[PDB]
């Protein structure tokens, strides 16, 4: 469907928006509706249960809202997407993702996602039940998780957003407690690793990176910003090649440069 | 250190979904977390080697096959995950084993007022939230402890709350009384009244037909009452009330709104009082003058009429000898 930008090398900080009252949480739009909506579910553990809409930026800096979205199901993690003018989100206490559609306000659909680690089990390193992360990319949906077979190895895979079904699973060999954040780009996983508040400098960059297609993986130093030293949420749009990052309060979008995609066969 | 088995990581210890009975021996010293769920653990599956050389913090255990409170646990344990099991009793020297506890989940198991043990929770000054949500549950408890800010008593078949069974819980946060039989003699006399630093109240989903009275104003800052067969507000309901932001009063039959119910109400932002027509015109002649209020700006989803519409002219829709 939507047209692959490249291979992403250069990750820039250039729109600075409000500071929340939540540390954790995510923000993100949908790249299949031409509205200029976003989406904002601030996390609150065993609290989370609503969906937060605004029209604009504006709206969205002083807290001005179009609608809200009560959920029939609490939320587990900072996971949640809008695809298609229906949410996915990990259902708290579950390995089941839920498709609801928003402006019907009716759960369309329930996704078993088979042998998932849920409920702070497989998380990033911050916690916060985000043991499983939806991801909206060029080659559609996505569901970033982990199985106890891999033992906290990431897990991706490929989820029809109409049908909720399982379109294929890649296993990664890369921890997900280590992992800070990650997400999808051509169907290729960009690892985040960040310090957080003994906490060293282990690094502030994607070290990690498997290409869905081919089934090929590698090592990266892709400079990832963490001014704010505690990264909650990390969401991609193909719509306008952007990242939708909430940083310790800090709702932030992060501008990207992108490479030549190339990938190399030897099996 | 780690069994065949059970995998574990810098104190996190992965026995889940492996679908076993017992809880294997080989568990590390410097433990942090202990995954035990979607397992076949029953209550002859903990064994005693279980404290005394467990660092452990936190422990899930949902999905399993326990009867009863759980026996033999890490004395400095703070989270308690019970979940989806056939928990009957809660017994002293069961929950006696762990006194520095914060968090105790029991959402989804068979515990029933009748079922909790008396004086159970007497040595338990250290639990900050309890949660009981479809619970075979039939009272609030009453033999409560203190520190208490999270108590979830939803989904279950809860029918009536005492005035001692909520008072003394006080340091409460957040009351979660949803989808219960509590009626509005089913809710005592002054019952919440005592409840100073309490910020949330849910009574969404139950039996009464009149939306509470001495409700405290102290602290609150939200009252959620929806799916009740309330009709008549009484006056002093939401009164020295200042303190909260959001009140929902969406799927409520009020026919009616007495003159001047929400003058307490300062603080107020949101208000949701929609999903009820037929109501507008006689009486609610205030309502004109008040949803168009002073300074801030106004945020209410509220209710209006449909057989009539504007109440300009005259109706003459009679027409009968
Ligand atoms: C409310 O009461 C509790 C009682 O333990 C106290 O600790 C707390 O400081 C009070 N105030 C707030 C804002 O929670
Ligand atoms: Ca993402």
């Amino acid at each position: 469907v939507f047209l692959c930008p490249g291979l992403l090398k250069g990750v820039y900080q250039s729109e600075h928006l409000f500071e929340s009252d939540h540390q954790s949480g995510a923000w993100c739009k949908d790249p299949l509706q031409a509205s200029d909506k976003i989406y904002y579910m601030p996390w609150t553990p065993y609290r989370t249960d609503t969906l937060t809409e605004y029209s604009s930026k504006d709206d969205f800096i002083a807290g001005r809202p179009t609608t809200t979205y009560k959920l029939p199901h609490r939320v587990d993690g900072t996971g949640f997407v809008v695809y298609d003018g229906a949410l996915f989100f990990n259902k708290e206490r579950t390995r089941n993702i839920v498709k609801f559609d928003l402006r019907t306000r009716i759960k369309s659909g329930e996704a078993i996602i088979a042998n998932a680690n849920y409920h702070d089990t497989s998380p990033y390193r911050w916690g916060g039940k985000s043991d499983i992360d939806l991801a909206v990319d060029e080659n559609g949906l996505w569901v970033i998780y982990a199985t106890e077979q891999n033992n906290g190895k990431i897990v991706i895979s490929q989820l029809n957003p109409y049908t909720l079904r399982i379109e294929g699973t890649w296993d990664t060999a890369y921890d997900k407690r280590s992992a800070s954040n990650a997400f999808m780009i051509c169907g290729i996983l960009y690892v985040v690793k960040s310090v957080y508040e003994d906490n060293e400098a282990t690094g502030n960059k994607i070290d990690y990176i498997y290409n869905t297609d081919q089934s090929k993986d590698s090592l990266v130093d892709v400079p990832f910003p963490n001014s704010y030293q505690y990264i909650a949420a990390v969401d991609y749009n193909p719509r306008d090649n952007l990242l939708y990052v909430w940083n310790n309060y800090h709702v932030v979008k992060y501008s990207l440069d992108f490479g030549p995609l190339d990938s190399r066969s030897g099996p | 250190s780690c069994p065949s088995v059970c995998r574990c990581d810098a104190g996190f210890i992965y026995c889940n979904d492996r679908s076993l009975t017992s809880i294997p021996v080989g568990i590390p010293e410097d433990a942090t977390t202990l995954y035990l769920q979607n397992n076949q653990i029953n209550n002859v599956g903990i064994p005693s080697d279980l404290k005394n050389l467990l660092k452990v913090q936190r422990i899930y255990l949902y999905h399993n096959s326990l009867d009863e409170f759980p026996t033999n646990l890490p004395k400095y344990v703070k989270e308690l995950h019970l979940q989806e099991n056939n928990i009957r009793t809660i017994t002293y020297d069961s929950l006696s084993k762990i006194p520095y506890l914060e968090e105790l989940h029991l959402d989804d198991n068979s515990v029933s007022a009748v079922s909790i043990e008396e004086g159970a929770f007497r040595d338990s000054n250290y639990l900050r939230l309890l949660f009981l949500s479809r619970n075979h549950l039939s009272t609030i408890p009453g033999g409560l402890p203190r520190t208490i800010e999270e108590l979830r008593l939803d989904d279950n078949r809860i029918s009536t709350i005492s005035s001692p069974s909520l008072h003394g819980l006080t340091s409460l946060k957040r009351l979660v009384l949803d989808g219960n039989l509590l009626n509005n003699h089913g809710l005592g006399d002054k019952v919440f009244f005592n409840l100073v630093n309490l910020t949330e109240l849910s009574l969404v989903r139950n039996s009464l037909t009149a939306a509470p009275v001495n409700l405290p104003g102290t602290s609150l800052r939200k009252l959620y009452l929806q799916d009740n067969h309330i009709n008549r507000v009484p006056p002093n309901a939401f009164s020295y009330l200042r303190q909260l932001y959001r009140l929902d009063m969406s799927n409520n039959n009020l026919s009616n709104l007495p003159q001047g119910i929400f003058d307490d109400l300062d603080n107020i932002t949101q208000l949701i009082l929609r999903n009820n027509p037929w109501y507008c015109g006689c009486k609610m002649k205030w309502v004109r003058d008040w949803l168009q209020s002073l300074p801030v700006k106004v945020n209410v989803r509220g209710l209006m009429c449909q057989a009539p519409e504007k109440v300009r002219g005259m109706a003459i829709k009679d027409l009968s000898a």
